[PDB]
RNA sequence: UCCUCCUAAAGAGUAACGGAGGAGCACGAAGGUUGGCUAAUCCUGGUCGGACAUCAGGAGGUUAGUGCAAUGGCAUAAGCC
RNA sequence: UUACGACCAGGGCUACACACGUGCUACAAUGGCGCAUACAAAGAGAAGCGACCUCGCGAGAGCAAGCGGACCUCAUAAAGUGCGUCGUAGUCCGGAUUGGAGUCUGCAACUCGACUCCAUGAAGUCGGAAUCGCUAGUAAUCGUGGAUCAGAAUGCCACGG
């Protein structure tokens, strides 16, 4: 470090919404309640919601009772 | 102030900030302030941090902005691809919803050109 | 879109297509009705449909089972 | 020659109720204007009552004292 | 910092386990996070850099050091000397404390996220990245900006080839397709 | 008139209305010292961004650079800060 | 006049680098969106008009009396007024364009119907040269009705505020 040329680094409390209390030091001289992390990470449920595109056939049968 | 994409805008009505999200409109947007109970006149700049939360987990029960346009292109894309009559007008930047040609349709072209 | 109850389909065409299951694969089917829809147990097989003047062949897929023959025919021609 | 841009929000400057006051004097008491689009304005008067620091209130350099100044929206100045 | 103290003695010990090490160095290990962007169109104005290098200062708590033109190009209307870019070299716990705060707090914040793409390796075990939108962090007002600045993340490691160099970041929960 | 290369025949010099280019300047730093540093070019990866911009690591080792021609030099740099 | 006639099915009159005519919706605050609340004329209806009720977010689906009609149905008129929100933004203006679901008419809706729900949210911020209509219940603005018609009006023909 050059004595005060980089900005402030303030120690912040990463509180995310659902829990997931954190703690951390960063450069916004602020705290802040946010939304999710990397813990609560939508990561796999929308992984897995990928099949929604595709088929035609099963569309069919529910619209066929004659 | 943030909600499944962004909420960019504050300092207005909630059943209208709402709105910048990419898959609610103004009528979405009720229901799901009627669900939460949150009254519409409310302000997101005033609104309690107990009550965004009740507000993001809404759009929670409903496709939003992020997969909805995966949603959307994969399907124009399926027709694409299929060579159908819808299709080969999206390949082309031509009407597909039996509107006019001869003078028309400026929206789906562009400016003019001799 | 056609109505809630009872797609709307052809008679001469139906019975040609349990027939081209009766007898598998064989020549394309000549065809008209482009006002039929497709189903399901129709795929691999190829239907000469009219797009006006002739017989514009097909090889039908999974996908084209909530559509009609028609579209897969384009009526005219450009540049 | 001049390079003209977009074309700027209707309204550039709007400030009610803005009265801003130097130690002795007054500058402007109770100011209530409006500038529009494609609008010419003149500023004139005496020495030092106030021109410079009028657009310094405009482009927000100092603070009004009360009465808040909203800026226009597409500026490019 | 608070991922360091794990890395010494867990991330040790799930790869000298599974990759077959005797030594706790022929494990790999991570040593600077580069980080920079280049703003490319600062041609019309200098404050397109003047605001933009207090981006990576308001990300990294370190003043950026501008970049230039090392050759004059004809196409792109550039010559020896124009501040094209500012660029930030992370070391120490900085880097380990950037490390935290991007795997975290960041990374689930971009926009259309179907986790992260794994074929954008160099022969050498080394990771790039882009965010194309730097309003990810929580370090950017939304009020602040005039532009849709992106960055590039180039992880930079002691790996002796690629296929290790998954490893060592998926030991770190890196959300790997 | 002045500078560089070939003719010029391995010391110097050497002609033609022989074959090719340049100069009539610039610089209070572009000079003196003390520290530190090392390019071209291609390949691979990466937001816009591309044949060519910034970035990372690889090959390569001066094919780069020198205030302005050509020749001789230059890493101990004579190049860059 | 064994085809320049007759029958059938599919396609076309709905095309599209462009140019012109006639109109509709607008670029907002004399306004948009909400809530309750007003004051008319004219006309159509029997393989027709369709109550009341029930269900459907909605188009509407079931049952279903009445009317050949100053009797019953289409028929809730809208601008207006009272209160509230919006505070000049490509916006709570604009409603084009595309993606899903549906309702109906009709043997059949892809080429080619209308309407509804959800979503999406494009040009457009008063229009160059130039040109059009109108003298009193007129111009401007607001809705209603009818013919053609199985379905299909931003047109036509009428009616009132
Ligand atoms: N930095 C300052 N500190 C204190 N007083 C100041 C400062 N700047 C201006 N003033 C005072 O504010 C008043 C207005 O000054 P300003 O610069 O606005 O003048 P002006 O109206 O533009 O006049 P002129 O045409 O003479 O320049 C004067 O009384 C001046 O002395
Ligand atoms: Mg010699
Ligand atoms: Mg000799
Ligand atoms: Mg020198
Ligand atoms: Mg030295
Ligand atoms: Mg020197
Ligand atoms: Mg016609
Ligand atoms: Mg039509
Ligand atoms: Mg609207
Ligand atoms: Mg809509
Ligand atoms: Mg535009
Ligand atoms: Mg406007
Ligand atoms: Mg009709
Ligand atoms: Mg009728």
């Amino acid at each position: 470090m050059k004595k005060d040329i980089h900005p402030k680094y303030e120690e912040i409390t990463a509180s995310c919404s659902c829990g997931n209390v954190m703690k951390i030091r960063s450069t916004v001289g602020h705290d802040l309640n946010l939304d999710v992390c990397s813990k609560c990470h939508p990561f796999f449920t929308g992984k897995q919601r990928d099949v929604a595109t595709g088929g035609r056939v099963d569309r069919f049968n529910k619209r066929f009772n004659i | 102030a943030r909600i499944a994409g962004i909420n960019i805008p504050d300092h207005k009505h909630a059943v209208i900030a709402l709105t910048s999200i990419y898959g609610v409109g103004k009528t979405r947007s009720k229901a799901i302030l009627a669900a939460a109970g949150i009254a519409e006149d409310v302000k997101i700049s005033e609104l309690s941090e107990g009550q965004i939360d009740t507000l993001r987990d809404e759009v929670a029960k409903f496709v939003v902005e992020g997969d909805l346009r995966r949603e959307i292109s994969m399907s124009i894309k399926r027709l694409m691809d299929l060579g159908c009559y819808r299709g080969l007008r999206h390949r082309r930047g031509l009407p597909v919803r039996g509107q006019r040609t001869k003078t028309n349709a400026r929206t789906r072209k562009g400016p003019r050109k001799p | 879109r056609s109505l809630k109850k009872g797609p709307f389909i052809d008679l001469h065409l139906l019975k040609k297509v349990e027939k081209a299951v009766e007898s598998g694969d064989k020549k394309p089917l000549r065809t008209w009705s482009r006002r039929s829809t497709i189903f399901p147990n129709m795929i691999g097989l190829t239907i000469a449909v009219h797009n006006g003047r002739q017989h514009v062949p097909v090889f039908v897929t999974d996908e084209m089972v909530g559509h009609k023959l028609g579209e897969f025919a384009p009526t005219r021609t450009y540049r | 020659q001049v390079e003209e841009a977009s074309r700027s929000g209707k309204i550039v400057f709007e400030m009610e109720d803005v009265c801003y006051q130097v130690n002795g004097k007054q500058l402007v008491k109770d100011f209530s204007a409006q500038v529009l689009r494609g609008d010419k304005i003149a500023l004139i008067g005496p020495n030092g009552c106030g021109k410079t620091t009028l657009l310094k209130l405009m482009l927000g350099q100092l603070q009004a004292d009360s009465g808040r100044i909203h800026v226009g929206t597409k500026l490019e100045v | 910092a608070k991922l360091h103290d794990y890395y010494k003695d867990e991330v040790v010990k799930k790869l000298m386990t599974e990759f077959n090490y005797n030594s706790v160095m022929q494990v790999p290990r991570v040593e600077k996070i580069t980080l920079n962007m280049g703003v490319g169109e600062a041609i019309a104005d200098k404050k397109l850099l003047d605001n933009a290098a207090a981006d990576l200062a308001a990300i990294s708590g370190q003043k950026p050091l501008i970049t230039k033109a090392r050759k004059s190009v004809a196409g792109f209307k550039i010559r020896q000397g124009y501040p094209i870019g500012c660029k930030v070299t992370l070391r120490g716990e900085r880097m380990w404390e950037f490390f935290e705060r991007l795997i975290t707090i960041a990374v689930p914040r971009i926009r259309d996220f179907r986790g992260l793409s794994a074929k954008s390796f160099d022969g050498r075990g080394n990771y790039s990245m882009g965010v194309r939108e730097q309003i990810i962090f929580p370090e950017i007002d939304y009020d602040k900006v005039d532009r849709v600045r992106g960055l590039d993340i180039t992880i930079t490691t002691t790996a002796k080839s690629d296929e290790e160099g998954r490893a060592l970041l998926a030991a770190f929960d890196f959300p790997f397709r």
